[PDB]
RNA sequence: GUGGAAGUCUGUUAGAGUUGGUGUCCUACAAUACCCUCUCGUGAUCUAUGUGUAGGGGUGAAAGGCCCAUCGAGUCCGGCA
RNA sequence: GUCGGGUGAGAACCCCGACGGCCUAAUGGAUAAGGGUUCCUCAGCACUGCUGAUCAGCUGAGGGUUAGCCGGUCCUAAGUCAUACCGCAACUCGACUAUGACGAAAUGGGAAACGGGUUAAUAUUCCCGUGCCACUAUGCAGUGAAAGUUGACGCCCUGGGGUCGAUCACGCUGGGCAUCGCCCAGUCGAACCGUCCAACUCCGUGGAAGCCGUAAUGGCAGGAAGCGGACGAACGGCGGCAUAGGGAAACGUGAUUCAACCUGGGGCCCAUGAAAAGACGAGCAUAGUGUCCGUACCGAGAACCGACACAGGUGUCCAUGGCGGCGAAAGCCAAGGCCUGUCGGGAGCAACCAACGUUAGGGAAUUCGGCAAGUUAGUCCCGUACCUUCGGAAGAAGGGAUGCCUGCUCCGGAACGGAGCAGGUCGCAGUGACUCGGAAGCUCGGACUGUCUAGUAACAACAUAGGUGACCGCAAAUCCGCAAGGACUCGUACGGUCACUGAAUCCUGCCCAGUGCAGGUAUCUGAACACCUCGUACAAGAGGACGAAGGACCUGUCAACGGCGGGGGUCUUAAGGUAGCGUAGUACCUUGCCGCAUCAGUAGCGGCUUGCAUGAAUGGAUUAACCAGAGCUUCACUGUCCCAACGUUGGGCCCGGUGAACUGUACAUUCCAGUGCGGAGUCUGGAGACACCCAGGGGGAAGCGAAGACCCUAUGGAGCUUUACUGCAGGCUGUCGCUGAGGACUCUCACUCCGGGAGGAGGACACCGAUAGCCGGGCA
RNA sequence: CGAGUGGCUUGCUACCUCGAUGUCGGUUCCCUCCAUCCUGCCCGUGCAGAAGCGGGCAAGGGUGAGGUUGUUCGCCUAUUA
RNA sequence: ACGACCGUAUAGUACGAGAGGAACUACGGUUGGUGGCCACUGGUGUACCGGUUGUUCGAGAGAGCACGUGCCGGGUAGCCA
């Protein structure tokens, strides 16, 4: 046959990509020398095009001028601080070791000085669970508890913008506009409603799928559609 | 509210479409001032007609019960 | 709308011209590569053994 | 009362589409045309130009549709008498 | 088109005049692409032109495109290329990272030009007049000078400023008409220089505890109004330009509505609406310089694409010409263009055909079906059911009004804006043409807008929000690449990938035996390397020990594939069909039975229902709104029918000119019978038959068109499927190499990742190379 | 039970056509057959009459309109010689 | 090139207990078919005459266009049922 959608994904074509270029900023921790007097102040709020959440413009006193993934409550005049002995409030970033337990944190770094990888989105966070000199504790917003070295930066509170997923998009169109911001195909074609030809699910009187929807870890690329090494499938039990 | 939607859509997608979007609209208390008159910019964005004061919040409401919790921890 | 008659309507496009290095009308000012002589993509000479039959 | 929302309504505004007539045509005006009728017409809208994706590969709101009158695997030449 | 006339050997169609028409977002004006000399002049008619031609986009020969201030050029966009680097057996191949360059002529950004005149043909280019920009040089001024501003920005609603146009009033100039006194045209004048400034913002004064303000929102003791001031707009006003220019002349003044242009306020976003060059910031005189490329013409029912002078296709601007009216609508008419959607002449002009008008009485009897046609129609007033997701249904339905003339009222600053009143009055008819819904009900489907088979399918199919399950903590999941590398990703679980269902509402039962996926696993099975035994002076080879993933085995899982019966008052094989719905778009029997409706109803709807073979996200039921979706009923309507007629226009028929194609073994005036490979103009017997020609509607030539697309056959082909055969990618897993120190463990030095670096994490693992086992229609 | 006639149904056969003889139904228009439905002339009757039933000759003419269904067929209604 | 039916007289008669109920013949009409014809009725009648809407020719008068009559009302001849 011939290969399915997600194997045309990969090749990058435009119709698969992020409008990159209408993109704004990559959000990430700032870097410095040491000592933490790094401090800035919040110029501006922006709409982030790459996460439908608003962002912060931050003059830093060395001149720098960067935008900075916000969380709620940060407003334009307010005085954020980045580094060791920063003070503990909102907005501002230091590493895990420095932050008391049990604080909700955001934009936190796998490993130290990576900018910030974990909890970003829309009024999601983190949350330093456990302290010690060789592991930070925190628990991410999938509820897995993640081992951290304390070095690892993060920012306080939660990424603002929180309760965006409670209103329903209620028509396409509006699907359609919060789509083409994102690097992905939209409307979806149901396997089902193809050819044989164009997915392991097409073909048929009727639709339905031939085989089970649950498919081996192993599958190959071109065979791997439906339920992915499902451990467990429906609602019962 | 939702009656811009005339008889489509259905119950629940308007019904919270209007719930949310009354919240939203509702007369807000500046953080800075304490004067209501914060009124949404856009998407998670917030500010003070009064002081002009621009705030980030949560997406149809300026405060999230997260956001909250943080206050105190 | 007919892909004959119809469709040839809009066909106002340039595309091969007349190449710099062959003479030939076909540069492709689009693609600035000539499908005749293989300016623009190739230093040597665009040749290949299948235009002419295997034996001569 | 004000306000003026809406993949909202009427609409041959422009523009887009193509339901019925199984009309006219069917060595045609035309290798997909003509007329009447009909649908949409602030939006997932229509459009020009530029630009990207190439053949077991693209592209596809999925009809095996489309990729220059060529598609259940384009076209050209070659293998090839 | 017609009548006259011109030219010519020749004139229906070349030119002049009149008369008559056609085109009004185009049949007018300016242009992009594209064409390429088609442009202009002269001379021609062998070619081309649907007839002819003296004409021409044709033939031949000449001529024609003039720029500091219009484009290009310059900038950067999506993105492209080149070099370097790396890959590859290799390259004209290939991703990343650097650097450089390229990438916009209507229509992105952008230093500067206006008016008149002129040619057969160019024109913001030439000429006259006036203006402007940039650079450089000289001189005076200036030390400022780079911070900032600008370039530079989405969608929806709206106020203010305001020019052209259009219109109204009055005057002037010219024209038209001739029962009045009306009607038409004009009444001009740039860039640029100077000046004015509403809005926004801000300052001082002031001191509001209820005031200020808007179309609307709004504003304020954190200082409202008022008052005074700073900054500050037009392609706008005003003055110059201008005893410039233009006009035969007059060479106006005011007003309204106000495109352009300027400047504000509000609202929306799970959508956030370029960049760079450049300009400003940053004065003035004088002088010099301002090269290079484009410039003709068409821009379309004859200059473009479609083989054609093709009824097709093809972007932008003129959206403000008059009446009309809601209108960029119809209809009519200007300006401008045209009679080239280019063959004509004749017959009351028959049959027949295309478009179409009107048809008495009946009124869907027509037909698969009301297909086709018709009915209704604009605006105002009254009035409006079931149902409903409270939005809607709804213009439901139904009823009434509607002109002109005279005199008025009300809203408003006013309109050549709107709403009404009284009286008079004509017609069959006052939305008098034109424009302009037929209405109501039941049932099925999909919720809705949307999408689709370019060229027989527009639908119930696809999409959709909404519901649901699956995978993944990012050195991820998924996916592309041979590799170097890459998409997702300027992303981070409120994420995004992989699938199923398909708004809302009420719901979504039972089954894990098979198959799939996943987890576990004493024991069993399970390859290769290394190891042990036998064998071989070595080797092949045989066997053992150990045993990864995987399998056996156990468990979880159905909104995972799917299943939900026979028999009796359990059996296959796990369960044995729950809520619902039901003769279904699923019901074989079948036109099931009863009822509604009709004279009569295989239809439709309702009830029953043992359901050949309904049923729950293979979603079940149900459902307001929506629909060029399927079926049915009623009112209205009518040439669909009874049953046809008459008429209109274009053909048809005759004449001049032009001038194909299909098809043709031969012969051929046939008919009735027979015969024949059983479907004969041609054989046989009879019958009929003088030749040629015109018109017709198509009985026959098993008429023409197409080496049947159905069916079979061929050790034919292709696309597709899978627990067909055989293999190949890919994933998982053991082993060896990289690879190091001291059946479980530490370390650091290779190697990998994070960090700008210092250094941190990981670490002999991973990656990569080689091999072995398992899975493996993803692919051949 | 026996003997036949037709060639409308159905089946069988594979002779004819696969370099194609266009499908069902309907419609329109023409000719024909008789195994006669009506009409004419007759015979019998379980023929009083009236109304029938059955049969013979006979193909001149007639044999119509509608409701369901694509239907052919068929069911149904009212007219009818 | 004519087919067929209904009605009246026959007759409330023949027949028959009654109920009921004919015929020959002579008449009138209807239906289907056929051929022709237009005084009569009816249709058409873009000959014609009138009314009137919009617009243009300044008004008036008189006219053009509104699809091959703008629309409405009437309609001769002929052709027709
Ligand atoms: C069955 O009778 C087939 C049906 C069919 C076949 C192929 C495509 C569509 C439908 N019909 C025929 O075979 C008709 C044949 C016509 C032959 C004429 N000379
Ligand atoms: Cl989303
Ligand atoms: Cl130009
Ligand atoms: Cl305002
Ligand atoms: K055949
Ligand atoms: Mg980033
Ligand atoms: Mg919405
Ligand atoms: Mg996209
Ligand atoms: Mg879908
Ligand atoms: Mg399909
Ligand atoms: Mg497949
Ligand atoms: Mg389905
Ligand atoms: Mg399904
Ligand atoms: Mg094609
Ligand atoms: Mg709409
Ligand atoms: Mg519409
Ligand atoms: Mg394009
Ligand atoms: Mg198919
Ligand atoms: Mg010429
Ligand atoms: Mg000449
Ligand atoms: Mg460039
Ligand atoms: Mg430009
Ligand atoms: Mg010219
Ligand atoms: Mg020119
Ligand atoms: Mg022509
Ligand atoms: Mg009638
Ligand atoms: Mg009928
Ligand atoms: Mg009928
Ligand atoms: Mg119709
Ligand atoms: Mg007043
Ligand atoms: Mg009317
Ligand atoms: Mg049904
Ligand atoms: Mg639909
Ligand atoms: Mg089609
Ligand atoms: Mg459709
Ligand atoms: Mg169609
Ligand atoms: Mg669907
Ligand atoms: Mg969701
Ligand atoms: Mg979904
Ligand atoms: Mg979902
Ligand atoms: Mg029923
Ligand atoms: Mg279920
Ligand atoms: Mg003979
Ligand atoms: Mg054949
Ligand atoms: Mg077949
Ligand atoms: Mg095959
Ligand atoms: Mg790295
Ligand atoms: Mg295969
Ligand atoms: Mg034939
Ligand atoms: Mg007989
Ligand atoms: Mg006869
Ligand atoms: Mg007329
Ligand atoms: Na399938
Ligand atoms: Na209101
Ligand atoms: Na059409
Ligand atoms: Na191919
Ligand atoms: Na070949
Ligand atoms: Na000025
Ligand atoms: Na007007
Ligand atoms: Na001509
Ligand atoms: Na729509
Ligand atoms: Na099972
Ligand atoms: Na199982
Ligand atoms: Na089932
Ligand atoms: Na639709
Ligand atoms: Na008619
Ligand atoms: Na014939
Ligand atoms: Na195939
Ligand atoms: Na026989
Ligand atoms: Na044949
Ligand atoms: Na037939
Ligand atoms: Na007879
Ligand atoms: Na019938």
């Amino acid at each position: 046959g011939r290969r399915i959608q997600g194997q045309r994904r990969g090749r990058g074509t435009s119709t698969f990509r992020a409008p990159s270029h209408r993109y704004k900023a990559d959000l990430e921790h700032r870097k410095v020398e040491d000592g933490d007097v790094i401090a800035g102040t919040v110029v501006d709020i922006e709409h982030d095009p790459a996460r439908s959440a608003p962002v912060a413009a931050v003059e830093f006193e060395d001149g720098d001028r960067r935008l900075i993934l916000a969380p709620e409550g940060v407003g334009v005049g307010d005085e954020l601080q980045v580094g060791v002995d920063a003070e503990i409030a909102p907005g501002n970033t230091l590493p895990l070791a420095e932050i008391p337990e049990g604080v909700p944190v955001c934009n936190v770094e796998s490993s130290p000085g990576d900018g910030g990888k974990f909890a970003r989105a829309s009024g999601v966070n983190a949350q330093l669970l456990t302290h010690d000199r060789n592991v930070a504790v925190v628990k991410l917003p999938s509820g897995e508890m993640k081992r951290l070295d304390p070095q690892c930066r993060a920012t306080i509170g939660v990424v603002g913008g929180g309760g965006r997923t409670d209103k329903p998009f209620v028509k396409a169109g509006n699907k359609h506009h919060k789509m083409k911001a994102r690097g992905t195909k939209w409307p979806n074609v149901r396997g089902v409603a193809m050819n044989a030809v164009d997915h392991p699910f097409g073909g048929g009187g009727r639709q339905h799928p031939g085989k089970p929807k649950s498919i081996s870890r192993n599958a190959p690329p071109g065979r791997k559609v439906g339920d992915i090494a499902s451990k467990r499938t429906g609602r019962g039990g | 509210r939702t009656g811009r939607f005339g008889p489509r859509y259905g119950l629940k997608i308007r019904v919270r479409v209007a719930d949310v979007e009354i919240k939203h609209k509702k007369k807000h208390k500046c953080p800075v001032c304490g004067f209501k008159k914060l009124k949404r910019a856009g998407t998670g964005i917030w500010m003070c007609g009064h002081c002009g004061y621009k705030i980030a919040g949560g997406c149809y409401q300026p405060e999230t019960v997260a956001g909250k919790a943080v206050m105190k921890a | 709308t007919g892909a004959g008659t119809p469709s040839q309507g809009k066909k106002n496009t340039t595309t091969h011209t007349k190449c710099r290095r062959c003479g030939e009308k076909s540069y492709h000012t689009k693609k600035k590569v000539c499908s005749s002589c293989g300016f623009g993509k190739s230093a040597k000479r665009r040749d290949y053994e299948w235009q002419s039959k295997a034996g001569e």
